[PDB]
């Protein structure tokens, strides 16, 4: 029926898509100003990508990145947006006196209609750890209005992975599930659940931030090239590892960020989510080990972290990683959609 | 909540 | 079922997810004066207890079926909807009561029981008592119940007082006014202003505070759980005349709720009221974009109105009026999309 | 969040 829909399961789109609709959830984003200031700088800054071209907005929100689009010059500029924030998209158009050059189209950009092909996409669809929310894919299926040899804006993705030390992180998963080992909760033993609890815990991944000094090797990435990807390369991400530990002490996990670039003709703007970059509303995230993993400077600490794409419009994550040097071993299995926002 | 709050 | 006919699937979908987890379990169990006050209610009413037949209706953990256990239940069927229900089962073989508790999995209005009940006891309560729609589901299952059978908690009072909070005002209303920005990075929001007024002022703030704020003694709107019909629910009346004890403006109305477990032996209270220790209800203020200037000894009347929607939630519309003045607030609250704002 | 947090 819809590409959207096969992949999506109804109640988390409606769940995703109301949350969207809401002028304080359009306005959380953009008050980020490393996010918004970005954006408006990639594309001004590289006006030439915009003078008198096509642009296609995929999920415009507020329509903020089609007002920008504007500013640089853009004839005309199609913004698909699928939450009811369409119809307060449409009305900052007619009032900013925009109507002869942004058409805002409502609905899902699987589903709708352009009137002609595009010179350029842009889109804001990244998610915590990159991925989340799967909105990438509707950015990839979006290149079918793109002319042969149009730009994208972001044109690449680096996620970043990294080993961390955080003992108080760890610490605190058990002091929380700890609340079930007691012989007499009001008269019950609650004892029998503790695992189940320590379980739960760790299945979350924890946003929020950290000083760099815990990470304990240089960091991998992983990058997507949006002009070439394919929607289905997105569905089973393989990450590959293999860190050469410039610290000692107990591996208690991985921490990822991420970095998109918009390659203009003029230049290339980076926007980094990086811990050593100021904060931005990713913060970053950081996938604890259940059992920690030790490992002195110079050794090698090998895995993958793989993440299956779900009909929730997130991600099954498995990190699995050894210590070379001595066979030590830890498995994890993480729900992308049940993050733990630890952040104050 | 897809995006956390930010301030 | 009764259930999906009133229930979006999609909310029903997230609301049994939420539950389904051992931390949002925890987060109740910890609330000391809820769950303390429940077992203080149920054993110090052991007779309508003592070699009876019980059921708990939305058991989640057990915690109340263990209670009732406790007090002496011969039987008790413990239903519960979400995943919680295999962790319930669990607890109940590791406390060695599988000869008195029997979970039942599945919603109260979808499961089938083996015979009628003598008492009802159900942790059912929202925020403003009535968010979640889980006292229709509580009202459902005196199907189950005995001619003569008890419900516990047996009734509930909704206490509404106008306030005054400037501050909570000015928090809210200079959220709403980023969107009163004539050149947001060049951009004119600013004909936006009103949606956005709107939308935030239709969220309910949930948070605590003193009660000095509150303006006049309190109306109580009661609902009798031994009478009422799960149908009384779906359109819920509450008029309201406000004596006013101090003079200043009226920024909106405050909210909370007062159970009574009314035993053969005692009643006990479960009081969510901000005279009270905090509970993890804390109280619920609805604000109006525009506030109601009032003197001492005017009158504040009108209408709260809290229409069931299909959300497990409520369309709440507040109509205040200062009689002496006729100057008047509607207001529009959707009580799915509160806001959290204690520290 | 039916429930808030406490
Ligand atoms: N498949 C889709 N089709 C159309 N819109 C979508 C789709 N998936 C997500 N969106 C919308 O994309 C927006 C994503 C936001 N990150 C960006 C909003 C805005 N472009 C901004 O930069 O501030 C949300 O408003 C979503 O409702
Ligand atoms: N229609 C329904 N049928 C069965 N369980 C329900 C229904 N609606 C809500 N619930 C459950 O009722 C529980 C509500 C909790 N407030 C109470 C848990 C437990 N009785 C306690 O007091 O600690 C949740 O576990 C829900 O999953």
């Amino acid at each position: 029926r819809s590409v959207f829909s096969e992949r999506t399961e109804e109640s988390s789109a409606v769940q995703y898509f109301q949350f969207y609709g809401y002028l304080s959830q359009q306005q959380n984003m953009m008050q980020d100003y490393v996010r918004t200031g970005t954006y408006q700088r990639a594309i001004l800054q590289n006006h030439t990508d915009f003078k008198d071209k096509i642009v296609l907005d995929v999920g415009c929100g507020s329509g903020i990145l089609s007002f920008f689009a504007a500013q640089a010059g853009a004839r005309k500029i199609y913004a698909v947006e699928a939450s009811t924030m369409a119809q307060h998209a449409e009305v900052l158009v007619k009032s900013n006196n925009l109507t002869d050059r942004i058409v805002v189209i409502p609905g899902k950009v699987e589903e709708v209609s352009l009137p002609e092909q595009v010179d350029i996409i842009i889109s804001e669809p990244m998610g915590y750890m990159l991925f989340n929310e799967r909105m990438l894919e509707s950015y990839l299926h979006a290149k079918k209005y793109l002319k042969p040899s149009g730009n994208m804006f972001p044109t690449i993705g680096d996620v970043h992975l990294a080993p961390f030390t955080d003992e108080q992180l760890y610490m605190e998963q058990f002091t929380k599930a700890n609340f079930w080992y007691q012989p007499s909760f009001h008269g019950v033993d609650l004892s029998a659940l503790r695992g189940a609890a320590v379980d739960e815990y760790f299945r979350q991944p924890v946003v929020d931030t950290f000083d760099i000094r815990i990470l304990m090797a240089k960091s991998v990435k992983y990058t997507v090239n949006f002009l070439e990807a394919k929607e289905g390369d997105l569905h089973r991400i393989e990450i590959p590892f293999k860190f050469h530990m410039l610290h000692s002490g107990l591996v208690h996990g991985l921490a990822f960020w991420f970095d998109v670039a918009f390659i203009g003709s003029i230049m290339t703007v980076w926007l980094s989510t990086a811990p050593t970059e100021p904060l931005t509303h990713w913060y970053q995230v950081r996938c604890l080990f259940q059992s920690p993993l030790f490992a002195k400077a110079g050794d090698t600490l090998s895995g993958t972290c793989l993440l299956i794409a779900n009909k929730r419009q997130s991600y099954d994550i498995s990190i699995v990683a050894q210590v070379d040097q001595t066979g030590s071993k830890s498995s994890n299995l993480l729900d992308l959609k049940n993050p733990f926002f630890r952040y104050t | 909540a897809p995006r956390p709050p930010f301030s």
